[PDB]
Protein backbone atom coordinates (compact mmCIF):
# COMPACT_ATOMS: atom_id res chain seq x y z
CA UNK A 1 0.00 0.00 0.00
CA UNK A 2 2.47 2.78 1.07
CA UNK A 3 5.35 2.61 -1.50
CA UNK A 4 5.92 6.74 -0.84
CA UNK A 5 5.18 7.18 2.53
CA UNK A 6 7.18 5.44 4.98
CA UNK A 7 10.47 6.93 5.95
CA UNK A 8 13.89 5.32 5.71
CA UNK A 9 15.72 7.27 8.66
CA UNK A 10 19.50 7.84 9.57
CA UNK A 11 21.01 7.87 12.77
CA UNK A 12 21.95 11.72 13.90
CA UNK A 13 24.32 9.76 15.84
CA UNK A 14 28.15 8.19 14.03
CA UNK A 15 29.08 4.85 14.85
CA UNK A 16 33.10 5.34 16.08
CA UNK A 17 35.87 3.69 14.62
CA UNK A 18 37.18 1.55 17.20
CA UNK A 19 40.95 1.63 16.93
CA UNK A 20 42.35 -0.07 20.01
CA UNK A 21 42.92 0.94 24.41
CA UNK A 22 45.68 3.29 25.02
CA UNK A 23 47.77 2.77 28.02
CA UNK A 24 51.22 3.54 27.84
CA UNK A 25 50.43 7.36 28.34
CA UNK A 26 49.03 6.65 31.97
CA UNK A 27 51.66 3.82 32.62
CA UNK A 28 55.28 5.99 31.94
CA UNK A 29 56.34 9.15 34.35
CA UNK A 30 54.54 12.58 33.12
CA UNK A 31 56.88 14.82 35.95
CA UNK A 32 59.20 16.07 33.16
CA UNK A 33 55.57 18.17 31.49
CA UNK A 34 56.16 21.06 33.74
CA UNK A 35 59.43 21.90 33.28
CA UNK A 36 58.91 21.21 29.79
CA UNK A 37 56.85 23.72 28.61
CA UNK A 38 59.14 25.25 26.60
CA UNK A 39 63.12 24.14 25.01
CA UNK A 40 63.51 20.73 22.94
CA UNK A 41 65.44 19.09 25.50
CA UNK A 42 64.97 17.99 29.23
CA UNK A 43 68.02 16.91 30.92
CA UNK A 44 67.47 14.80 33.88
CA UNK A 45 70.12 13.94 36.62
CA UNK A 46 70.25 10.88 38.84
CA UNK A 47 72.10 10.91 42.47
CA UNK A 48 75.50 8.33 42.58
CA UNK A 49 74.71 7.62 46.21
CA UNK A 50 77.84 8.40 48.87
CA UNK A 51 78.90 4.69 50.24
CA UNK A 52 79.05 3.55 53.60
CA UNK A 53 81.75 3.04 55.65
CA UNK A 54 82.90 0.91 58.70
CA UNK B 1 58.61 97.97 -26.25
CA UNK B 2 61.19 100.59 -28.26
CA UNK B 3 62.72 98.16 -30.83
CA UNK B 4 59.14 97.32 -31.46
CA UNK B 5 58.21 100.43 -32.91
CA UNK B 6 55.65 101.01 -29.90
CA UNK B 7 53.95 98.23 -31.29
CA UNK B 8 52.59 95.18 -28.54
CA UNK B 9 50.81 91.83 -29.23
CA UNK B 10 49.69 89.08 -26.14
CA UNK B 11 51.33 86.00 -25.61
CA UNK B 12 49.86 82.74 -25.34
CA UNK B 13 50.30 81.75 -21.55
CA UNK B 14 51.81 78.02 -21.12
CA UNK B 15 52.69 75.85 -18.25
CA UNK B 16 55.45 73.44 -16.68
CA UNK B 17 54.28 69.96 -14.94
CA UNK B 18 56.30 67.28 -13.02
CA UNK B 19 54.71 64.20 -11.95
CA UNK B 20 54.44 62.75 -8.32
CA UNK B 21 53.93 58.60 -9.15
CA UNK B 22 53.32 57.26 -5.95
CA UNK B 23 54.70 53.95 -7.78
CA UNK B 24 56.34 52.19 -5.05
CA UNK B 25 55.09 49.66 -2.98
CA UNK B 26 57.30 47.68 -0.50
CA UNK B 27 55.88 44.54 1.89
CA UNK B 28 57.10 42.28 4.66
CA UNK B 29 56.06 38.92 4.75
CA UNK B 30 57.09 36.47 7.33
CA UNK B 31 55.95 32.91 9.55
CA UNK B 32 56.40 32.46 13.22
CA UNK B 33 56.25 28.79 13.82
CA UNK B 34 53.67 27.51 16.76
CA UNK B 35 56.43 24.90 17.35
CA UNK B 36 59.17 27.30 17.63
CA UNK B 37 57.05 29.86 19.58
CA UNK B 38 56.20 27.36 22.02
CA UNK B 39 60.03 25.74 22.14
CA UNK B 40 62.46 29.38 22.49
CA UNK B 41 62.69 31.10 25.77
CA UNK B 42 60.44 34.11 25.04
CA UNK B 43 58.56 37.23 23.44
CA UNK B 44 58.98 36.47 19.26
CA UNK B 45 56.90 40.12 19.44
CA UNK B 46 60.46 41.73 18.27
CA UNK B 47 60.44 40.33 14.67
CA UNK B 48 56.84 42.22 14.12
CA UNK B 49 58.67 45.49 15.62
CA UNK B 50 61.72 44.61 13.25
CA UNK B 51 59.44 43.87 10.53
CA UNK B 52 57.67 47.62 10.65
CA UNK B 53 61.71 49.11 11.50
CA UNK B 54 62.60 47.48 8.04
CA UNK B 55 60.07 49.59 6.00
Amino acid sequence: AFNNFIPELWSDMLLEEWTAQTVFANLVNREYEGIASKGNVVHIAGVVAPTVKD
Amino acid sequence: YKAAGRQTSADAISDTGVDLLIDQEKSIDFLVDDIDRVQVAGSLEAYTRAGATAL
